[PDB]
RNA sequence: CCAGUUGACACAAAAUAGACUACGAAAGUGGCUUUAACAUAUCUGAACACACAAUAGCUAAGACCCAAACUGGGAUUAGAUACCCCACUAUGCUUAGCCCUAAACCUCAACAGUUCAACAAAACUGCUCGCCAGAACACUACGAGCCACAGCUUAAAACUCAAAGGAC
């Protein structure tokens, strides 16, 4: 009953959501930064659908990456997407912050349903030595 | 980059219950061993501080395993007054 | 499974290095860790967002956004009831972990014997 | 702890895994999809 | 402690006693009873809303005068209604309403602030935290706003009953100072779409 | 994944790896010694590890 | 010429195994392949000697994702030359030379063997190299020696002390 296992693209994905193949569902990039949150729904062919960031909401400070503001931004992005035809999306989370689950909840409220919780966060295997330590 | 794009870390969702898939992805990431890695990569961990962190983690893990074993062994005694003699 | 731990402390016979430098002695204490509680989370997020959206669409009248304000108030009442239920269960039944007093009394019945 | 192998055996297994990852006999950031038919060897905590 | 741990207040409910229950009645009987107060006389005319309104309007502990002034202002409102209906013009009962229950309902509807404000700082700067509130707190805040608006005491010309009547008639038609204050509170709450997570409780 | 077994000398593995890296059609591949040549050390499962063998002094404290 | 998918894509290192004690006289060393291999089937034996030896700093050899002392500013206190942020010079590096320091602390010396003052790692039996038997002065001056010139190894002297010092 719905195998969460990696759905390989081999013959053949026999699961459609209102006429949509898993190998063609529009992508939804949600950068969950520490003190910021952005909603950039990039289509498969790199097209726009809902680039509604917290900067356009009104505030340009730490108020970006929060809960209620992030959910409102996600709802606005979901409305903008539904105005163009999207509904189903493959969330691509980036970074760890308040804009991780609140954005998904706002998108669900708007109307967009999530089918996969993908996360391509930056995992440097001892590569880029991060910023030095800091004190309080 | 040179790896296949959408195959791994693809926790599917259904029934409109993203909380279940969210918790599943969280459990997967915790069992894999990368959430703490990224949290510590948020800044530069000094080699001294890194070794201290690893030592403290190993010590706490050994202590937790010992405590869990002791609990699983001694959870039998949980009645009340079986003898009532005193 | 309990991992190895022989060649990890700085002892006489041990000729290796002290890879594990415990800051305190490894003696199973007669107490257990305390379970956290309380956290500034401020629930009611979806209803707050939908109420904000409704107020943005309309103005600030209670007769216009009644469909959303009623749900917001219901969710606030449900959050208060859940807070009360949690405060009550803190003394009745603890979710996840067990009452530390139980293990405390159990260890008091059969405490440690490290000093022989 | 979960797998339950010995020191030498686990060392050899991980060395072979690393050799296959470097040379090019196994995907690094994921598992080979062409060889998924494998019984429950390890106690996969995730997915229960 | 001025109240004695022995004596306890009574139970004035009596309408239900006109037809488990016997045990509750025996328990109520076996209770150190006290006498009822005069100010908060729970009689037939003890309307909780108007009772609280008079209690708030109470000055110098003169709840009698507060209730008298409230009744007089209600009578003046009804007299204005009659002037618009019976006293002066002809009885036009089809386009005039003399029931203050409609006014009370409109007030309860469009005079309740559903978002509280508590200055909860975090570090060293005050931050407004929009926290929800239950029905009791909302009704109490609505009553307090109505009463403090009716008690302007700053025009330096209007009288207490005239002030109350004028403010009530202004707030009736979905306007007035109370509804404007509610709208301002809603706007202020909307202005903080992110600063709603600094709550300790 | 072609496998070409051979018996090359000792001081030639690095040269062969460099030659392979120089090739264009060859993707990659590290020349590792024969795996079956490594005589396995006959191990017999895990042994019962004992508990802590004295790690603290004996004092009432 | 900034934030998000894809395409030619880092002269630094490898994450889960790291929940393993593995190898070295010490620091130290874990993604793979290799050129060689770790003396002692009697032990100790030089700080008049031989080999060296974390990082630290310097002269050239290129610059890097990131950071980079001092620096510029922003809010900041009477004051900040610091605690929050952005960029950077030498630098964290190798390709060629160094100086020769450490909390080099596991502050428990090597060899064969047995069952306590307090913190700590319970006591030792026989043998051996080095060191000490007051504190600041004294990781110093004076000597001696060093590719080192504000440096490094041993290293004091007069005065003050009623003390210095470790554990609970
Ligand atoms: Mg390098
Ligand atoms: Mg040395
Ligand atoms: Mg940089
Ligand atoms: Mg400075
Ligand atoms: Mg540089
Ligand atoms: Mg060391
Ligand atoms: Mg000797
Ligand atoms: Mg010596
Ligand atoms: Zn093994």
């Amino acid at each position: 009953k719905f195998s969460i296992y990696p759905p390989i693209p081999g013959e053949e994905s026999s699961l459609r959501w209102a006429g949509k193949k898993f190998e063609e569902i529009p992508i939804a990039h949600i950068k969950a930064s520490h003190n910021n949150t952005q909603i950039q729904v990039v289509s498969a062919s790199n097209e726009p659908l809902a680039f509604a960031s917290c900067g356009t909401e009104g505030f340009r400070n730490a108020k970006k990456g929060t809960g209620i503001a992030a959910q409102t931004a996600g709802i606005a992005a979901a409305a903008r997407a539904k105005q163009k035809g999207v509904i189903h999306i493959r969330v691509v989370v980036k970074g760890l912050g308040p804009g991780r689950l609140s954005a998904m909840h706002g998108l669900i409220m708007g109307g967009l349903e999530v089918i996969s919780i993908t996360d391509n966060t930056p995992i440097p295997h001892n590569g880029c030595r991060p910023r030095k330590a800091r004190k309080l | 980059a040179k790896h296949l794009k959408f195959i791994a870390r693809t926790v599917m969702v259904q029934e409109g219950n993203v909380e279940s898939a969210y918790r599943t992805l969280n459990r997967i990431l915790t069992m894999d061993g990368l959430i703490e890695d990224i949290k510590h990569r948020r800044y530069y961990e000094k080699p001294c501080c890194r070794r201290q962190r690893e030592s403290y983690e190993r010590c706490r893990r050994i202590y937790n395993m010992e405590m869990a074993r002791k609990i699983n062994f001694l959870m039998r005694k949980n009645r009340a007054d079986p003898w009532q003699g005193c | 499974a309990t991992p190895s731990l022989r060649g990890r402390l700085a002892r006489f016979g041990n000729p290796r290095k002290p890879v594990l430098k415990p800051n305190k002695p490894l003696i199973l204490a007669n107490r257990v860790g305390e379970r956290r509680r309380e956290k500034g989370e401020a629930t009611c997020i979806t209803e707050m967002s939908v109420m904000m959206a409704c107020w943005k669409q309309n103005e600030f009248r209670d007769d216009a956004c009644r469909k959303e304000i009623q749900g917001f108030l219901d969710c606030a009442a449900r959050a208060q009831e859940a807070r009360k239920m949690r405060s009550i269960q803190e003394t009745l039944g603890e979710s996840g972990s067990l009452l530390p007093n139980k293990l405390n009394k159990l260890l008091q019945r059969f405490p440690n014997k490290p000093y022989l | 702890h979960i797998t339950g192998l010995c020191g030498k055996k686990q060392k050899e297994i991980t060395k072979a895994i690393k050799r296959a990852q470097i040379m090019g006999f196994m995907p690094v950031t994921y598992k080979d999809p062409a060889y998924l038919k494998d019984p429950k060897v390890c106690n996969i905590r995730y997915r229960e | 402690s001025r109240y004695s741990p022995e004596f306890k207040d009574p139970l004035i409910d009596k309408e239900y006693y006109r037809k488990e229950e016997k045990y509750v009645r025996e328990l109520k009987k076996t209770q150190l009873i006290k006498a009822a107060p005069a100010g908060k006389t729970s009689s037939v005319f003890e309307d909780p809303v108007i009772s609280k309104f008079t209690n708030m309007m109470m000055i110098g502990g003169n709840k009698v005068l507060a209730r008298s002034l409230m009744i007089q202002t209600l009578e003046a409102v009804k007299r204005k209604q009659f002037e618009k209906y019976h006293a002066a013009s002809a009885e036009e009962q089809a386009t005039i309403e003399r029931n203050p229950y409609t006014i009370f309902h409109q007030a309860l509807k469009n005079c309740e602030p559903m978002i509280g404000l508590v200055p909860i700082l975090k570090g060293g700067r005050f931050y407004q935290v929009p926290v929800p509130l239950p029905d009791r707190r909302r009704r109490f805040l609505a009553m307090k706003w109505m009463i403090t608006e009716c008690r302007d005491k700053k025009h330096q010309r209007t009288l207490m009953p005239e002030k109350l009547s004028h403010k009530l008639l202004e707030a009736f038609h979905n306007q007035g100072p109370v509804i404007k204050r509610k709208h301002d509170l809603h706007k202020m709450a909307e202005a903080n779409r992110a600063l709603a997570h600094y709550r300790w409780w | 994944y072609f496998l070409v077994d051979f018996y090359a000398p000792t001081a030639a593995v690095e040269s062969m790896v460099e030659h392979l890296s120089r090739d264009i059609d060859v993707i990659r591949g590290n020349i590792v010694k024969h795996p079956l040549t490594q005589e396995l050390k006959e191990c017999e499962g895990i042994v019962p590890v004992p508990l802590a063998e004295k790690l603290y002094s004996t004092k009432k404290r």
